RNA sequence: UAGCUAGUAGGUGGGGUAACGGCUCACCUAGGCGACGAUCCCUAGCUGGUCUGAGAGGAUGACCAGCCACACUGGAACUGAGACACGGUCCAGACUCCUACGGGAGGCAGCAGUGGGGAAUAUUGCACAAUGGGCGCAAGCCUGAUGCAGCCAUGCCGCGUGUAUGAAGAAGGCCUUCGGGUUGUAAAGUACUUUCAGCGGGGAGGAAGGGAGUAAAGUUAAUACCUUUGCUCAUUGACGUUACCCGCAGAAGAAGCACCGGCUAACUCCGUGCCAGCAGCCGCGGUAAUACGGAGGGUGCAAGCGUUAAUCGGAAUUACUGGGCGUAAAGCGCACGCAGGCGGUUUGUUAAGUCAGAUGUGAAAUCCCCGGGCUCAACCUGGGAACUGCAUCUGAUACUGGCAAGCUUGAGUCUCGUAGAGGGGGGUAGAAUUCCAGGAAUACCGGUGGCGAAGGCGGCCCCCUGGACGAAGACUGACGCUCAGGUGCGAAAGCGUGGGGAGCAUAGUCCACGCCGUAAACGAUGUCGACUUGGAGGUUGUGCCCUUGAGGCGUGGCUUCCGGAGCUAACGCGUUAAGUCGACCGCCUGGGGAGUAC
């Protein structure tokens, strides 16, 4: 339990590894406008139990691989 | 403008350039006296002025006005530059340090001494 | 309106403040009842009657005291896409506080005194003067 | 600079580090990142804060403080708690140095210095006395970190270079219209005081420790030793012939610098006459220069003053708070649209957006407010506030946002008619017109008409197709508006390949298949939506009304013509906007060089 960062799945062409974007609002720092900004971070998961297009809950973990330091906890959305 | 036209590219500047290119971030550079030329100003003026092209030490060569009231220049020695362009002569964007290395003062001014090589007269 | 119901209302009212008509009327959402139930109470206009049930719509009565008209300089500020969510200890006092500042609070729209009494600000709706 | 990447991206494995690890080696998988700007070349050390700005914002990273990076230039490691190691080793070179020629030594991006490039930046200083460090059982050693002193107006804040009185308004200087005036109470001469410097003599604090003794309830042989507490003497500063206080002379040592036409506070004369010269812009000089040169007098500032260089400010002159585009630089020639930005209307609901409440945390030092200390001030300083921040719990449901459910006006399909140079093909064919046959294309209607997204498009009939419009009904329930790239349609000519040859420019013009995208492709007026005084004409409908009619009142749509308020620098716009607004896109930031160089 951190914030249980909600996100999506962008692509799975990898072996037990997925790609998650995260919706995120912000004040633009000088103009005062809300730009919907998204990030992109690799997430470890073993079962392939989430498909390309779901909605995913994520916490951190030990840094397993290169470029990937987040384990799946559970899924709240089918494809 | 629209807010989503300043977002995707910022307000760019209105860029300002230098017009004393004998900076190299410095105020005074040394020069070794190419010649002395005596060219003429434009239409509202007359009475041809005293200029010298100057071999710098950064690598450049440029011209400079030799103001005062008469000068003293044999032309294979040292001067010192000041900036602050003459309006009249096309190409002279400098001055000379009136009273410096090898370019001595003017012959007895008595008002506004310090901007020329004139010191306290006798007292 | 097409793309703000409250901005395009605020063109419709003060055009009545430039020819001095008696009654003005705009197609009226349930937010729009909660707009002019502030302008009446602070005294800027006088009376309003909602009518219609498939086109719920208002009958606002204007207020011009003279050739001078009472609602002087009303301005919407938070326009959609430029939300300015004011923290309450920044609050816009309108014309050195002499007007009122319609702020979309939690507890309603009626906002002069959210500065001290209610105690929570939000999105500005429009300055009023 | 739009593509980049194979140990690259991922997974079993071994192997590997203090640790997770593609950190490495075999094997499988074929990925990974990228318009929310990857690789690329150029440039740069980053923050607390300094400068400026009322603020936002703008340039900066020297000093003191945080954190990395580097030790002549490339490498690899050894030891070690910690290094890939500034005053350690090895491998090379490179310079550099030294040699009996065989060989060895070298590293100031330590403080102080030389060469040199430089506009220019300093001493081959003193002490371990302070506070910190290292090694130690301490004593003490050591410390070019620190504590101090010389150097230089580089900057800041003081401070003096005298104050009274005094005219005959003096000789004197220039002005002088020869009446005088001004410098000027200025000086002189009378009064008066010595700050600071000169010179003389005493004279705080930065010093606590340490070492020596001597006492205590210490724990042990109860008094040995040692550890702790209190007492006693001697003490211990580089700075430093110190700060500060006191003594005596004698106005005695102590005033420059720019400007004086306008902006911009202060003016008159000699000299020179478009020559010598000034200058920040405006400009002055060609016989009377308040501007050049000189002299009296004036101004502002002051132990400095000017000039140059450098950043912000004035600049609303890159504008978010704070701009504009019909003619002043500026609306792509025009269309659908992808990713982007933006929501009619009602209920439910979640709590991300945001508001509220605290709890963390934002290093101290600067900035800021009350308060202390240097004889004041700079400066040193106690506490506060502020650091506008980010992350978490609790709360709030009005707006907004995702999920769920709806309703009719945004939009959209159907019916039904209406008007029309919207096109494409097919042939047709004269009110007209040269040669011995046919190339052309409208006379008329033809216009302020009328079509279409624009360039545009006019004979006639049919053929496949395009859009709009009106009268009603019907149902869909936000399904939309906008656009960077993107892809189409693209006036002339030119050119390509395949022919022709009159009206008449000798190909080409003309059809045609391909390039070419060009222009006053100029409503020199993006698009959609909603609102606000109007008046007269255009044209397409169609409801009511004795239609009793060519006709009225409406009521649709687009296009003219003059005009209110409002607006615009005017000129002007003005219900088809440029007027009051909202969402979104294109574009401009002085002229020339230039739509040019690569
Ligand atoms: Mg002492």
């Amino acid at each position: 339990k951190i914030r249980t960062l909600q996100g999506r799945v962008v692509s799975d062409k990898m072996e037990k590894s997925i790609v998650v974007a995260i919706e995120r609002f912000v004040k633009h720092p000088i103009y005062g406008k809300f730009i919907k900004r998204t990030t992109k971070l690799h997430v470890h998961d073993e079962n392939n139990e989430c498909g390309i297009g779901d909605v995913v809950e994520i916490r951190e973990c030990r840094p397993l691989s290169k470029t990937k330091s987040w384990t799946l906890v559970r899924v709240v959305e089918k494809a | 403008a629209t807010v989503n036209q300043l977002v995707r590219k910022p307000r760019a500047r209105k860029v300002a350039k230098s017009n004393v290119p004998a900076l190299e971030a410095c105020p005074q550079k040394r020069g070794v006296c190419t010649r002395v030329y005596t060219t003429t100003p434009k239409k509202p003026n007359s009475a041809l002025r005293k200029v010298c092209r100057v071999r710098l030490t950064n690598g450049f060569e440029v011209t400079s006005y030799i103001g005062g009231e008469g000068h003293n220049l044999q032309e294979h020695s040292v001067i010192l530059i000041r900036g602050g362009r003459v309006k009249d002569l096309p190409g002279v964007r400098y001055h000379t340090v009136r009273g410096a290395l090898d370019c001595s003062g003017v012959k007895d001014r008595k008002q506004a001494r310090s901007k020329y090589g004139v010191k306290r007269p006798k007292a | 309106s097409m793309q703000d119901p409250i901005a395009d209302m605020l063109t419709r009212i003060r055009n009545g403040q430039a020819a001095n008509k008696a009654a003005v009327t705009m197609p009226s959402s349930k937010l729009k009842v909660a707009i002019a139930n502030v302008l009446k109470e602070e005294g800027f206009i006088e009376d309003f009657k909602v009518e219609g049930d498939t086109k719920p719509e208002l009958e606002l009565t204007l207020k011009y005291f003279q050739g001078k008209a009472v609602v002087e300089s009303i301005q919407r500020v938070s326009r959609p896409g430029l939300r300015i969510y004011k923290r309450k200890d920044e609050l816009p006092k309108v014309m050195a506080g002499l007007g009122i500042a319609v702020v979309s609070t939690s507890k309603g729209v009626m906002t002069d005194r959210a500065a001290r009494q209610a105690g929570l600000g939000g999105e500005i709706i429009c300055y009023v003067a």
